[PDB]
C-alpha cells in the first residue's frame, strides 16, 4: 500500500466496496440475491 | 521558510571511484564509508575463533562452553552466508 | 455518531444488567453474601461504557451528520483537510525504555531506578508532547 | 570616576606595553556556537576546580605509611591502627570545617573531568576533529585522557583505604610484577620494595599533586593555544566554509557565556559535592593486606581496565622455568587500546587516503565507517565498565556472577560487532533520511485530496518548487535539515505578554514584528555572505 | 505502448533504510509488520519451552 | 519555499476540524479514562473485599480517619475542578493566558490537595495504621495513593501543558490539549469522590 | 483512513509490548529462573512468601 | 538569588552545628545535612549567577 | 516445655516434613537434616523467612516470615529436643535478646567485621555477590538477634562462627557495628546505596554529566 494507505477510494455502499469496484456487474447481482439466503 | 540553504566545498582526497557508491551510500563522499568485506569476514571469523578459545579455561563448568559453541557457531553461519551470497552475486 | 454512541450505550445496558443480577444473586443464594469483587467489577466497567457511551452520545447531538455517518455520501463530501497525524518520531521508544527501567525499578525493588526510571519518563514524555511544539532555536 | 580611570589605565598599559593590535585580534577571534564545542570546556572548568580544592586538600593532607592509632573524632574507627595518610583523611572529612565538602566537590570534579574528557572525545572523534590539522591536538589530547585517567587513579588511591588500597593491591602490584622481563624489577623500582613499602603513598602524593598535574597543565595549556591558533573547526552550514569561521566574537559574547557555562558547571559540581556522597573513606576502614569488601572497584575511568581483568579467561603461559600471569594480557591490553586511541587520525588516514586541510567537521552520520567504529569502541568500553560491575549487577539486578562473567566474556567479541552493523546502518539510514527530506520537503498533516480519496502528507519544499507541485530536490551539504515544520516559521508566534497575563496588543506587535525583522536581516545576511563566498 | 518495469521487483532495498524506521515507524504498516515479525519471535521462543 | 505547501500557520495542528467532527484527541482521551476507571474498579474491590472480610470494626482500633483533614482536601479538589472548567473555557476562547492562570491556580490547589494527603498520610503512619500494618491501611493506602499518583500526573500534565503553550502560539490543537487535560483532572476528581464516599462516609 | 488516530501512540504501544514482554522473559536469565507460579498466578503462591 | 545563596553559603558555613556526632545522638540530624547545605548553597549561588549570565 | 514442643512437633509436621522429613531426618536432596542445627539456625532462618522456602535454586531468598515469635519460638524448641545444639540469646524477661546483644565496642566490631564480614558483604554491610547465583545479602534488615544468630550458624554458604571462634562478646560488637553502620546516616549527602565506585559513576553520568550537557546545549546553538 502507498503510504497513508491510499491514492484513490472507491464508491462505498455495501461491506464490500473493492468487489463493487473490481466487478461492477455484480452491484445489482449483489442486491438482487441479499435478501434470498 | 526560515531556513536558508547551505553551500559546502568540503576538500577531498582512494578517489571513492572504487568501493561504495552514492546510491549505496548517499554520503559516499563526505566521508569514510566502505569497510573492505574482506575485513569483517576475517573479524567474524576470528571473533569465533576466539569464542571456541575461551572454552579452554579453569572453568569446571559446560553450559559455558555450550554459550562459546552457540555464539560462535551463529558467527560462522553469517559469515560463511555472506561470504556465499557474495560469490554468487547476492543469490539466494 | 449515533452508532458509535447506541453500541455503547448497548453495552451499558448489558452490564448494568448483569452487574444488578450479580448483585442480588449474591447478597442472596451465595456462601458469603455480597461478592464485593465481581461486584465492584461489573458496576465499574458499567461505568467505563457507560462513560464513553455518554460522551459519545453528547458528540453525536453536538455534530451534525458526518459523511462518515451519511449513508450515500460521496468520497468528494469527505475530501479535504485531514488534521495533523504525526510523521516519523523516536521518542516513543524513548517513553517505553523509561517505563521499562521503572517497572524493573519496581520488579527488582530498587528505589533508585525507580526514581532515575520515573525522571526519564518524565522527560521522555515531555519530549513526545513538546517534538511539533519547540520553536526555532533563537540563539 | 570609573571611564576616567579605565582610560587612563589603558593608556598606561597601551604606553608601557603595546597590546592593542594583539588584543584586538584576541577579542575580534571568532568562536563558533556549537553547543558540542563547550565539551571541551567542560573539561577545562573541572580541572580548574580540580586544582581549587587539590590546593586546600594538600593544605590538610599528610601523605605517610605511618601508623597510627586514630584518636580523633570518628567513633567508629578509634584506637585501630591506621597510615598518617588515612588519617589526615578522616581529619579532612571530621575534624576541618567544610573539609568533607572540598574532598567530595574534589572527587566529583575528578569524575566530571573524567567524564567530559570522554564526551570531548567522542565528540571531536565522530565530527572528525582530528583529520590533517588537529591531528597532533588529537594526539596530545589522548596523552591527556591516560594522564587524567591515572591521575585520578593515584588521586583516590591517595587516602590510604581499604577499597583504594585493595585497588592499587590489584592493579599497581599485581600487573606490575607479572610483567616478564622486569616486572618484578618495576614493582619494587616503584614500591621501594615490597608492596606495602613505605614510600608508596608520598610517591604518589608527590605524582598527583604536582609532577602529573604539572604534565596535565602544560598539555592542556598546549592543547587551548592549538585551538586558538589553529582556528576552531565548524560543521557546515550557510555561510560556513574551509577557509572562515562562522560564530562570535571572543569579547562581548564568547566570553560571557563561556564565562557563565564555568559557573553554571562549578554550580553543578558543589551542588553534587553537597547532596551526594563520594568515597565515605570512615566507611572504608584503614587499609589492611587481611581485609577486603565485595566492591573492589575503580573510579569509572579505571572500572574498564578492571573489568578487562576480570573477564578476560585466566590464560597463563609458563616457559622454561618461568611464568607469564595473566596481568600481562591486561597490560598488553591497555597498550594496545592506548596505542590505538593516539594513532587513530594516522591510521584514519593511512586507512582511508584523506591527507586534504580539513576545517569543517562532518557529521557522524554523514561517515558510517568511522561513526560504526566509534559505536563499536564505545560498545565495547561499556561492556567492559559493567563487567568491573558484574559484581554489583549481579547483587542487585539478579544475575548469577559466572553468568555475569560469562556475558561479559562472550559479549566483548559479540556485542562490538552488533553495536557496529548496527551504528553503520543506522548511520546510511540518517543520510537516507536527510536525502528523503531533501528531495520531498518535510512532512506535515495529511489532506485528502478533493475529487478521489488520496491522501497525500503535504509536505513542504525547502528549496524552489517546480512549476507543478513537485519541488526541485536540493543537493546535500552536510548540515542538518529541518525535519520538522515545529523548527520552522509555523506555529512559533504565542501572546508575548507574560505567563499569567497578557500586554498591550502595540506592544505585542512592536516585539513581533521587530523579532520577524531581525530574523529576516540575519538570514538575509547569510544568505548574501554564501552567494558572496560561492560567487 | 508498453511499460518499462523492472524484471523484478527490489529484493531487499539499500543498506540503511529500515533501521532508522523502525526507531522512527509512525507508519500503521511498518509497526504492524513489527508486531507480526516480533510476535512470531515469541511464538518460536514460547513454543521452544513447550518442547522442553 | 514559495509561501508553504501546506497551507498553515501551525506546524501541529487539530487532529480533525472539531467544528463538524469529533475531536480525536478528546474521544481518545475519554476512552483512556474509561479504563482507568477499571483500574481504580480493581483498587475498589480490593477494598470492599477486605471490608467484607473485616470482623465489624471496619477500620481497626488503631486507626481513626480525619475527616478534619480529609474534608478541606476534597473541597479543595472540587475548588480545582470548578477551575480546570473555568481554565477549559478559557482555552474555547482564544485566551491564552486566562486559561495559564486558571490552570496555575488549579495546579496549586491540586499540588495543595497531593500535600494534604500526604499530611493524612503520615499522621495514620505515625498513628499505628500502615500499609503492613494491617489490611484495612493497607487497601487504603493503595486506593488513596493510588490516586494521588494519578492526581501528580495530573499536576505533571498540567505543568507539561503549560510549557507548551508557553513555547508555541495558541491554536485548537492546544485548546484541545487542555480540554483533555481537564477531561483527566475531573475524571480524577470524580474517582475522589467515590474515594471519599467509600472510606469516609460509606466504610 | 490514512493512519490510525495517534500514530505516535501506536508505536508506544509496539514498544511498551517488546519491552515489556522482554523483561518478563528477563527471569529466565536470574539463576532462580521464571515466574515458578503458573500463567494463572494464583495469589497465596504468587505472595512473597511462596515464589520469593 | 545567586546573591542570597552565597549570603546561605557564609551564614551556614560561620553558624551551623557542623563537628561529627557519634550516633543516635541530639545534634546527628543537623551533622548529616551540614555538609550537603554547605554544598547546596555554594552550589546553588554560583548556578543561579551563571544562569543570569547566560540570560 | 511440654506445650512449647507440642507447638513446635504440630507446626513442623505441617510446614517442613516433605523437605525436613519427619523425625528431623533430611529428606535426600530436598533439605538438610536438622539434628544439631539447634533453636539459633531455626529462629534465624525462620524469622528472616527463608525456610518456608518454595524453591530450590542457587540460593533460599529472604521473605516475610510465616511464623509469629512464638510460634518461631515453638518451633526452634522442637528442632532443639529432637537433634540439641546452638540456642539464640534471651534476655532476663525471656524474649528474644535484642538491646542486650549491642557489643559496647564498636570500633572492635568493625575492625572485627571487616576482617571476617565484610569479606563478602560490604564495607558497611550491604549485600555482595556470590559465585554462582548466591549473594551475601544486606544486613540493614536484621535485628540484633538475627544477626548473632546469622554468625552462630552460618545459614547456607556463610561460614558459621561459634562462640569459641567469635567469643558472645565479639558477635556483641559486630552486632554493634552491623546495627551502627545500618542506622548511620550519610555524611556528606546521599550515599548511593553504599557501593562507591559504582552508583558514584552513574550518578556522574546521570546527574552531572546530564546537567552539563543540556546546559551545553542551551547555551550554544545546534548546527
Ligand atoms: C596552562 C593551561 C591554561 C590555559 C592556557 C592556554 C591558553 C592559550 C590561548 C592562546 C591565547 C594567546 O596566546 O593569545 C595571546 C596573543 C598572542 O598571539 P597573537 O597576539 O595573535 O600574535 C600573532 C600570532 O600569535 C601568530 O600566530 P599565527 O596565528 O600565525 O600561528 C602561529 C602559531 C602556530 O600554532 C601553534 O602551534 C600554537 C600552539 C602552541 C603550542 C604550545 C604552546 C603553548 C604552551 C602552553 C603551556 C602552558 C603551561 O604559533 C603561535 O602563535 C604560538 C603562540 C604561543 C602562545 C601560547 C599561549 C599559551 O595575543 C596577546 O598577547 C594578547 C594578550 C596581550 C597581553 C598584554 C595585556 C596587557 C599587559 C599588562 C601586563 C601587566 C600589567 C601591569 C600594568
Ligand atoms: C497507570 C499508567 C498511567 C498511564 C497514563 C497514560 C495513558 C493515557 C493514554 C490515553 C490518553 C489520550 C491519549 O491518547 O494520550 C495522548 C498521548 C499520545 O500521543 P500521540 O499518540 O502521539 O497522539 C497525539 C495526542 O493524541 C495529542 O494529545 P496530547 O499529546 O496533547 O495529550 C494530552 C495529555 C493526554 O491526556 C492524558 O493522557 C491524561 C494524563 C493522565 C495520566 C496521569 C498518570 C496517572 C498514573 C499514576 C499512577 C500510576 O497530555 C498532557 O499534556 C499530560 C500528560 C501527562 C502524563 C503524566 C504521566 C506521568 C506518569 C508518572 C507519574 C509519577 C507518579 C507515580 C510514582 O499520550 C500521552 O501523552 C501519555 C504518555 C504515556 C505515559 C505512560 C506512562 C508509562
Ligand atoms: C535539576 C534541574 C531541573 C530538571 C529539569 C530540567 C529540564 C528542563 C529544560 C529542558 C528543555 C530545554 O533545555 O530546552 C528549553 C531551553 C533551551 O532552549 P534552547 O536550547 O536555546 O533551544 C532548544 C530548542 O528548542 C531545541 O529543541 P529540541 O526539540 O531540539 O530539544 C529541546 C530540549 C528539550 O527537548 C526535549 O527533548 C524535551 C524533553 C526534555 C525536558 C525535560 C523535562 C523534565 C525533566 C525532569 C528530570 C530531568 C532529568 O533539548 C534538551 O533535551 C535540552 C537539555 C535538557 C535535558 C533535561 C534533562 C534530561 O532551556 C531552558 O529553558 C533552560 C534550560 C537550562 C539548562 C538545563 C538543562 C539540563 C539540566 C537538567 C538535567 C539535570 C539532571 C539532574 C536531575
Ligand atoms: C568549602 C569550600 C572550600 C568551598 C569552595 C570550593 C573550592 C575549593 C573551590 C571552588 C570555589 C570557587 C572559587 C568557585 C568559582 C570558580 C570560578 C573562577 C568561576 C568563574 C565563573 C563566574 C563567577 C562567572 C560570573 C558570570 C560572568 C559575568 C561571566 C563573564 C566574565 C567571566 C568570569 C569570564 C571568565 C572567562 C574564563 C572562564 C576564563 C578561563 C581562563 C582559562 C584557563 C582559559 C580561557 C579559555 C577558555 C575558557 C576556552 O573555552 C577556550 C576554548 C578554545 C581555545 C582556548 C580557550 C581558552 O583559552
Ligand atoms: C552489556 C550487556 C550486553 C552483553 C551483550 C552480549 C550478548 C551475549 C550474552 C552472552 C550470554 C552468555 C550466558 C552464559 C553465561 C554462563 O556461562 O553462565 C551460565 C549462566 O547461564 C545463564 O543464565 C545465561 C544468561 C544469558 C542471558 C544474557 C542476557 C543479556 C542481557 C545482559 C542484555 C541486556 C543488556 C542491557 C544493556 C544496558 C545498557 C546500559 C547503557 C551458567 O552459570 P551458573 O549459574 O554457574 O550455572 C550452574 C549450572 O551450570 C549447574 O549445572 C548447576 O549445578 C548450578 O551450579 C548452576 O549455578
Ligand atoms: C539531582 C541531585 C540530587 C541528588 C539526590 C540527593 C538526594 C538527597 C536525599 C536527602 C539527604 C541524604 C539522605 C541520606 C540517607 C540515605 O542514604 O538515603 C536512604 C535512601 O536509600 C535508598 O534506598 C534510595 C531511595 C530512593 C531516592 C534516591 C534515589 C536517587 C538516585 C536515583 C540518584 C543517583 C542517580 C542514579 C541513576 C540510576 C539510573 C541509571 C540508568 C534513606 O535511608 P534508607 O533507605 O533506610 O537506607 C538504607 C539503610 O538504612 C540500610 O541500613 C542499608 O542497609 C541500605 O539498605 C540503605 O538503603
Ligand atoms: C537451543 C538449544 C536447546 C538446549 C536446551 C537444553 C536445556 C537443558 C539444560 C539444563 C537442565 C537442568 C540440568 C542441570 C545440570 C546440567 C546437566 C548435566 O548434568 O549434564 C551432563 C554434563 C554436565 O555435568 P554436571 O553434572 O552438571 O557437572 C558439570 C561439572 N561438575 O553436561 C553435558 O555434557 C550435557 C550438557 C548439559 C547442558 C548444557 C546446556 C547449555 C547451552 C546450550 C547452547 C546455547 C546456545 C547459544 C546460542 C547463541
Ligand atoms: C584535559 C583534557 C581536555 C581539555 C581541557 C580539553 C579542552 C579542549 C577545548 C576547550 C577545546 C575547544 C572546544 C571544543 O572543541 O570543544 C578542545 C578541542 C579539541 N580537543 Fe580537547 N580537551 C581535553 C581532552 C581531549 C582529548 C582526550 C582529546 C582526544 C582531545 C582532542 C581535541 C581536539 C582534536 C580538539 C580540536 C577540536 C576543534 O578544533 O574543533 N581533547 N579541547
Ligand atoms: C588533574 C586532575 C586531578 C584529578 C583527576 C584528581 C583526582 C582526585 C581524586 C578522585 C581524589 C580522591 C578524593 C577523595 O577520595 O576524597 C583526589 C585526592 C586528592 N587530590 Fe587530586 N586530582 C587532580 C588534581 C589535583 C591537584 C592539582 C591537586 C593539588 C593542587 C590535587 C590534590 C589532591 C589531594 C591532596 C588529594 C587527597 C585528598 C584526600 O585524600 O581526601 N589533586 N584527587
Amino acid at each position: 500500500p502507498p503510504r497513508h494507505n491510499f491514492t484513490e477510494l472507491p464508491r462505498i455502499r455495501s461491506e464490500r466496496p473493492a468487489f463493487e469496484l473490481h466487478y461492477p456487474h455484480m452491484v445489482e447481482r449483489m442486491r438482487a440475491e441479499a435478501h434470498v439466503g | 521558510m526560515s531556513s536558508t540553504q547551505d553551500r559546502s566545498q568540503l576538500d577531498p582526497e582512494v578517489e571513492r571511484h572504487t568501493g561504495v557508491d552514492v546510491e549505496d551510500v548517499p554520503s559516499a563522499e563526505w566521508g569514510w564509508s566502505h569497510m573492505p568485506i574482506g575485513v569483517m569476514h576475517i573479524g567474524g571469523l576470528l571473533s569465533a575463533a576466539f569464542l571456541l578459545v575461551m572454552m579452554r579455561g579453569n572453568h569446571v563448568g559446560h553450559v559455558e562452553d555450550w554459550f562459546l559453541i552457540g555464539f560462535a557457531a551463529v558467527i560462522v553461519a553469517l559469515v560463511g552466508r555472506n561470504w556465499w551470497l557474495r560469490r554468487r552475486g547476492w543469490i539466494r | 455518531m449515533h452508532i458509535e454512541a447506541r453500541l455503547f450505550e448497548i453495552l451499558t445496558a448489558f452490564f448494568a444488567l448483569a452487574a444488578v443480577v450479580y448483585a442480588v444473586l449474591t447478597a442472596m443464594f451465595a456462601t458469603g453474601g455480597v461478592e464485593w469483587a465481581g461486584t465492584t467489577a461489573l458496576v465499574l466497567t458499567t461505568g467505563l461504557t457507560l462513560i464513553t457511551g455518554t460522551f459519545f452520545r453528547f458528540v453525536a447531538r453536538r455534530l451534525d451528520t458526518r459523511p462518515e455517518d451519511y449513508e450515500d455520501a460521496e468520497i468528494s463530501d469527505g475530501a479535504g483537510e485531514l488534521g495533523f497525524f504525526a510523521p516519523h518520531s523516536w521518542w516513543p521508544i524513548l517513553i517505553s525504555l523509561s517505563f521499562s527501567t521503572a517497572a524493573v525499578g519496581a520488579a527488582l525493588w530498587l528505589p533508585w531506578l525507580i526514581a532515575a526510571g520515573v525522571a526519564f519518563v518524565i522527560t521522555s514524555v515531555c519530549g513526545l508532547v513538546f517534538e511539533y511544539y519547540w520553536g526555532p532555536e533563537k540563539h | 570616576d570609573f571611564a576616567k580611570l579605565a582610560a587612563a589605565q589603558g593608556d598606561a598599559i597601551d604606553s608601557r606595553y603595546h597590546p592593542s593590535a594583539a588584543v584586538r585580534r584576541q577579542l575580534n577571534k571568532v568562536f563558533p556556537t556549537h553547543w558540542s564545542f563547550l565539551l571541551g570546556e567542560i573539561a577545562l572548568y573541572s580541572f580548574i576546580i580540580l586544582l581549587l580544592t587539590g590546593v586546600w586538600l594538600t593544605l590538610f593532607f599528610d601523605p605517610s605509611m605511618a601508623h597510627v592509632t586514630y584518636d580523633g573524632v570518628y567513633q567508629p574507627l578509634r584506637g585501630v591502627q591506621m597510615s598518617r595518610a588515612y588519617e589526615t583523611a578522616l581529619d579532612i572529612s571530621f575534624e576541618v570545617r567544610g573539609g568533607l565538602f572540598v574532598r567530595q566537590v574534589h572527587h566529583w570534579a575528578a569524575l566530571m573531568f573524567a567524564a567530559s574528557i570522554m564526551v570531548h572525545l567522542a565528540r571531536i572523534f565522530f565530527t572528525g576533529a582530528f583529520r590533517r590539522p588537529r591531528e597532533a591536538n588529537w594526539v596530545i589530547g589522548s596523552l591527556l585522557l591516560i594522564l587524567a585517567m591515572f591521575e585520578g587513579f593515584f588521586g583516590y588511591s591517595l587516602p590510604d583505604d581499604l577499597l583504594s588500597g585493595t585497588g592499587i593491591r590489584a592493579a599497581l602490584s599485581g600487573i606490575t610484577m607479572g610483567i616478564p622481563v622486569i616486572g618484578t624489577w618495576m614493582h619494587w623500582a616503584l614500591f621501594g620494595g615490597d608492596f606495602p613499602g613505605e614510600i608508596l603513598i608520598p610517591r604518589l602524593y608527590a605524582l598527583h599533586i604536582l609532577l602529573i598535574p604539572g604534565i596535565i597543565l602544560a598539555l592542556i595549556g598546549a592543547h587551548l593555544a592549538l585551538v586558538w591558533f589553529q582556528k576552531h573547526t565548524q560543521f557546515p552550514g550557510p555561510g560556513r566554509t574551509e577557509t572562515n569561521v562562522v560564530g562570535v566574537r571572543v569579547m562581548p559574547v564568547f566570553a560571557v557565556k563561556s564565562g557563565a557555562f564555568f559557573a553554571m558547571i562549578t554550580g553543578v559540581l558543589g551542588l553534587m559535592g553537597g547532596l551526594l556522597t563520594i568515597n565515605p573513606i570512615w566507611n572504608l576502614g584503614p587499609y589492611k593486606p587481611s581485609q577486603v569488601s565485595a566492591g573492589s572497584q575503580p573510579d569509572f575511568y579505571m572500572m574498564w581496565t578492571d573489568g578487562l581483568i576480570r573477564l578476560w579467561p585466566a590464560w597463563e603461559f609458563y616457559p622454561f622455568g618461568h611464568t607469564i600471569p595473566q596481568g600481562v594480557w591486561v597490560a598488553v591490553g591497555m597498550g594496545l587500546v592506548f596505542a590505538l586511541l593516539i594513532a587513530y587520525p594516522f591510521i584514519e588516514k593511512k586507512v582511508t587516503g584523506d591527507d586534504a586541510h580539513h576545517n569543517l567537521l562532518q557529521r557522524p552520520r554523514d561517515v558510517p565507517v568511522r561513526t560504526a567504529i566509534g559505536s563499536m569502541a564505545i560498545a565495547l568500553y561499556l561492556l567492559l565498565t559493567f563487567a568491573c560491575m558484574n559484581d554489583i549487577i549481579a547483587l542487585k539486578f539478579h544475575i548469577s556472577l559466572n553468568a555475569t562473567t560469562w556475558i561479559g566474556r562472550i559479549g566483548m567479541v559479540v556485542l562490538p560487532a552488533i553495536v557496529y552493523f548496527v551504528a553503520y546502518r543506522w548511520a546510511i539510514s540518517l543520510q537516507r533520511s536527510d536525502r528523503e527530506v531533501l528531495e520531498h520537503g518535510v512532512e506535515t498533516g495529511i489532506i485528502k485530496r478533493l475529487p478521489h480519496g488520496a491522501y497525500v502528507e503535504l509536505h513542504q519544499p525547502l528549496g524552489p518548487v517546480d512549476e507543478h507541485g513537485h519541488p526541485i530536490p536540493l543537493e546535500y551539504a552536510g548540515a542538518p535539515l529541518p525535519k520538522r515544520m515545529n523548527k520552522l516559521g509555523s506555529g512559533g508566534a504565542p501572546g508575548t505578554g507574560s505567563f499569567l497575563f497578557p500586554d498591550p496588543a502595540v506592544e505585542h506587535e512592536a516585539l513581533t514584528e521587530a523579532a520577524h525583522a531581525s530574523e529576516h536581516k540575519s538570514l538575509t545576511a547569510l544568505k548574501e555572505h554564501q552567494d558572496r563566498i560561492h560567487g | 505502448e508498453l511499460e518499462a518495469r523492472r524484471p523484478f521487483p527490489e529484493r531487499m532495498g539499500p543498506k540503511g533504510n529500515l533501521i532508522y524506521k523502525l526507531i522512527t515507524t509512525t507508519d500503521h504498516k511498518l509497526i504492524g509488520i513489527m508486531y507480526c515479525v516480533v510476535c512470531f519471535a515469541f511464538f518460536l521462543v514460547g513454543g521452544l519451552m513447550a518442547l522442553f | 519555499m514559495t509561501s508553504a505547501v501546506g497551507t498553515s500557520g501551525t506546524a501541529i495542528t487539530s487532529r480533525v476540524h472539531s467544528l463538524n467532527r469529533p475531536n480525536m484527541v478528546s474521544v481518545g482521551t475519554i476512552v483512556w479514562l474509561s479504563s482507568e476507571l477499571m483500574f481504580f474498579a480493581g483498587l475498589f474491590a480490593m477494598y470492599f473485599t477486605a471490608r467484607a472480610q473485616a470482623g465489624g470494626a471496619w477500620p481497626p482500633e488503631p486507626t481513626e480517619l480525619n475527616l478534619a483533614l480529609a474534608v478541606p482536601v476534597t473541597l479543595v479538589l472540587i475548588a480545582s475542578s470548578f477551575t480546570c472548567q473555568m481554565g477549559v473555557f478559557a482555552a474555547e476562547r482564544g485566551d491564552v493566558f486566562g486559561l495559564r492562570r486558571w490552570y496555575v491556580i488549579t495546579f496549586l490547589m491540586g499540588l495543595f490537595f497531593v500535600l494534604g494527603q500526604g499530611y493524612e498520610y503520615i499522621h495514620l503512619v505515625e498513628h499505628g495504621t500502615t500499609i503492613p500494618g494491617s489490611a484495612y491501611g493497607s487497601v487504603f493506602y493503595l486506593a488513596t495513593g493510588f490516586h494521588g499518583l494519578h492526581v501528580i500526573g495530573g499536576l505533571v500534565a498540567f505543568v507539561l501543558l503549560l510549557a507548551r503553550t508557553k513555547m508555541s502560539k495558541f491554536t485548537p490543537a492546544q485548546a484541545t490539549a487542555a480540554i483533555v487535560v481537564s477531561y483527566y483532572w475531573h475524571f480524577v476528581d470524580i474517582v475522589w469522590i467515590a474515594l471519599f464516599a467509600t472510606i469516609y462516609f460509606v466504610r | 483512513a490514512p493512519d490510525v488516530a495517534f500514530p505516535r501512540l501506536n508505536a508506544l504501544s509496539f514498544w511498551l509490548f517488546l519491552f515489556g514482554a522482554l523483561i518478563a522473559i528477563a527471569g529466565f536469565i536470574t539463576p532462580g529462573g521464571a515466574a515458578d507460579f503458573g500463567w494463572t498466578a494464583y495469589s497465596p503462591l504468587t505472595d512473597a512468601i511462596h515464589s520469593p | 538569588l545567586g546573591g542570597l545563596s552565597g549570603l546561605a553559603l557564609l551564614l551556614v558555613f560561620l553558624f551551623w552545628p557542623w563537628e561529627y556526632q557519634p550516633f543516635g545522638s541530639e545534634g546527628e540530624f543537623l551533622y548529616s545535612l551540614a555538609t550537603p547545605l554547605y554544598g547546596l548553597t555554594f552550589g546553588l549561588s554560583i548556578l543561579s549567577i551563571g544562569i543570569g549570565a547566560v540570560l | 516445655q511440654s506445650a512449647l514442643l507440642r507447638t513446635g512437633k504440630q507446626l513442623f509436621e505441617t510446614s517442613c516434613v516433605s523437605c525436613h522429613g519427619a523425625n528431623l531426618q533430611g529428606v535426600p536432596d530436598r533439605g538438610p537434616s536438622l539434628i544439631g542445627t539447634g533453636e539459633a539456625a531455626v529462629y534465624f532462618q525462620v524469622s528472616t523467612g527463608r525456610m518456608p522456602a518454595m524453591r530450590g535454586e542457587a540460593q533460599a531468598p529472604s521473605k516475610p516470615p510465616h511464623f509469629d515469635e512464638s510460634q518461631i519460638d515453638a518451633l526452634g524448641a522442637y528442632v532443639q529436643a529432637n537433634g540439641g545444639g546452638p540456642t539464640v540469646p534471651r534476655d532476663d524477661h525471656g524474649a528474644v535478646a535484642q538491646e542486650s546483644l549491642i557489643g559496647g565496642d564498636v570500633a572492635r566490631g568493625g575492625d572485627l567485621f571487616r576482617l571476617n564480614c565484610a569479606s563478602c558483604h560490604n564495607f558497611t554491610g550491604k549485600g555482595g555477590a556470590l559465585s554462582s547465583g548466591k549473594y551475601a545479602p544486606d544486613l540493614g534488615d536484621a535485628n540484633p538477634a538475627q544477626i548473632y544468630t546469622a554468625m552462630l550458624t552460618g545459614p547456607q554458604n556463610m561460614p558459621k562462627f561459634s562462640d569459641r571462634q567469635l567469643t558472645p562478646d565479639e558477635k556483641r560488637d559486630i552486632v554493634a557495628y552491623v546495627r551502627e553502620s545500618a542506622e548511620t546516616p550519610s555524611y556528606g549527602g546521599y550515599g548511593l546505596g553504599g557501593f562507591g565506585p559504582a552508583p558514584e559513576g552513574m550518578a556522574m553520568w546521570i546527574i552531572g554529566m546530564v546537567a552539563a550537557i543540556g546546559v551545553a546545549m542551551w547555551i550554544g546553538s545546534r548546527a
